[PDB]
């Protein structure tokens, strides 16, 4: 809650990363909680968790468009803290989506 | 010829006055151990010869001489550095800790950087070899002897890239470079440094080599003109898309300008390799 | 490791030791007339602890000791000892406590002035100087210090040290935007080294900063002094710092800002330059 300090890794598997969730270890986290990384003071990137039991303690794995998205760095430190939507307010009705084929 | 012969017998004739001599029981018996011993080296037996020395500087000791003392067990050992290393290993310790106990630093890191030398040639150890040069910059940095510093701090680096983890070379090569900017002839030289540390971090990751490279660039503007730069960031965009061809393309076009050490040759084969 | 904890332990047990040892001088003096054997005896405990309080990385305990035993051989009228160990505190607070250094430095300077040793003297000036110039901005202190040092190595006729020394002052008093004192050394060392084999090389180059240190004066005496320099050393025409300061002169002689700026950054390009230069030229493109 207060935020704890760690060091971001790698996406553990490819569902994982296609689930566009932060990968944590079970014992620092849990499947569906939800977070706020702070990199800095101006820099703060909301995540949501799923839980894999090859995660690290003390560490949570992200993927490629996350850490670019993110701008994080596997082996760099990161405060990250558990944060609670206000359904009330923050739940969404509509989403404007703009994609594009992946692979060219 | 005569040479041998001769030599030995008077080599074991001084031997046998100077033991009669301490079997009476004193410079005189040193004196002779000495000479003796330089005769043997005449003869070219190398070996026992730094028997005979540290016979000498036993004895010599013996009544409380310190300082000829440390000079011929430094012979002793240097003596004993081509007959046998080890004992070249041991008399140089000796030597160092008496120098390191009057606080003569130069000779002792001297000394250090001589036995590092020593294990790295002749026998096969980096760790020791990187503890004794370590503990030679340490010395000389206590002494303000920067140039010395640097040297073995570079050396350390180097090796502990080449087997070690790359945090020490990471660190040891920022912190040299850092160093190297500000001076004034020095600092056409600083780039190389900076250069290499990124390379380092690539063995990590892309990623990690990618802000390192925009850090450093941020924080040395020349090197963003280097043709380093260019050369990493075209080899990072080829690695970005799998993409073998061009980074085998950029390498060979890069030695056709200019030759490589050997060392860059392992890294980009080691970072090629897991390109995948 | 070991080394600390071990070599803090006996260091502290010796130096307890030397301290009862000395404690025990002034009962044997006044029982028996030792003399001084016991007083020599703590001042080599007190030496040995210094320097293994050195190997053990703990700068502060050996300044410590080196001050103590400074002070007990000085006690014992050993000036010149006093003085290598007043250095040793100066040399080894130094990183500990420059402030402590500062004072140790100028209790030997004292002493070895005392016997007209001027050279030594000019050397812990000069590292006094580099003490105050790397850690404060306080120039005004390293100036006088960096004179001092010069007007001894003049006097003591080293020629080639104490032209350092000027350099660096003309150069340091340039930046507080007081010029004619740099105007005057870039000069008088500009013409002193004309004349030299080795250094006529490099003499060009101080010309070339006299003159950019006479442009924030004003663009004509630059000018007037440009042709001065000129017809004493030709050669100096062949290099590039004559053809940018006339580019510069023109260029600003019609307030054509974009042409200076231009003509600056081809330089720059060609060769990096300096902060020094950089800042001057900052400094006179604000007209």
């Amino acid at each position: 809650m207060a935020g704890r300090s760690m060091q971001a890794a790698r996406c553990p598997t490819d569902e994982l990363s296609l689930s566009n969730c932060a990968v944590v270890s079970e014992k620092d986290y849990q499947s569906g909680q939800h977070v706020i990384v702070r990199t800095s003071p101006n820099h703060k990137y909301i995540f949501t968790l799923r839980t894999h039991p090859s995660v690290v303690p003390g560490s949570v794995a992200f993927s490629l468009p996350q850490r670019k998205w993110a701008g994080l760095s596997i082996g760099q430190e990161i405060e990250v803290a558990l944060y609670s939507f206000d359904k009330a307010k923050q739940c969404i009705g509509t989403m404007t989506i703009e994609i594009d084929f992946l692979q060219k | 010829g005569m040479d041998t012969s001769g030599k030995q017998a008077e080599a074991m004739a001084l031997l046998a006055e100077a033991e009669r001599k301490v079997k009476n029981s004193i410079e005189e018996a040193c004196e002779i151990y000495a000479r003796a011993a330089n005769m043997f080296k005449m003869a070219k037996n190398w070996s026992a010869a730094g028997n005979a020395f540290c016979q000498a500087a036993q004895l010599h000791l013996q009544l409380q001489s310190k300082h000829d003392a440390a000079t011929c067990f430094v012979d002793a050992g240097n003596a004993f550095k081509k007959a046998d290393p080890q004992e070249a290993i041991n008399c140089l310790m000796r030597a160092i800790e008496i120098y390191t106990d009057m606080g003569r630093f130069t000779i002792a890191a001297k000394h250090h950087i001589s036995i590092a030398e020593i294990y790295e040639t002749e026998l096969v150890d980096v760790e020791k070899a990187i503890a004794h040069y370590e503990q030679s910059a340490d010395y000389y940095k206590g002494e303000e002897s920067n140039s010395s510093a640097n040297k073995c701090l570079l050396k350390v680096a180097g090796y502990a890239a080449q087997l070690e983890q790359y945090q020490k070379a990471i660190d040891i090569y920022e912190q040299v470079g850092t160093s190297a900017m500000d001076s004034p002839l020095l600092k056409y030289s600083a780039k190389d440094y900076f250069f290499k540390a990124a390379l380092c971090h690539f063995c990590i990751d892309m990623l990690n080599a990618k802000l390192a490279v925009q850090k450093y660039e941020e924080l040395f503007p020349a090197f963003s003109d280097s043709r380093e730069c260019k050369l990493m960031k075209k080899l990072l965009e080829a690695h970005e898309e799998q993409n073998v061809d061009s980074y085998t393309e950029s390498v060979k076009e890069y030695d056709s300008i200019s030759r490589l050490d050997q060392w860059l040759t392992t890294m980009l084969l080691r970072i090629k390799k897991t390109i995948q």
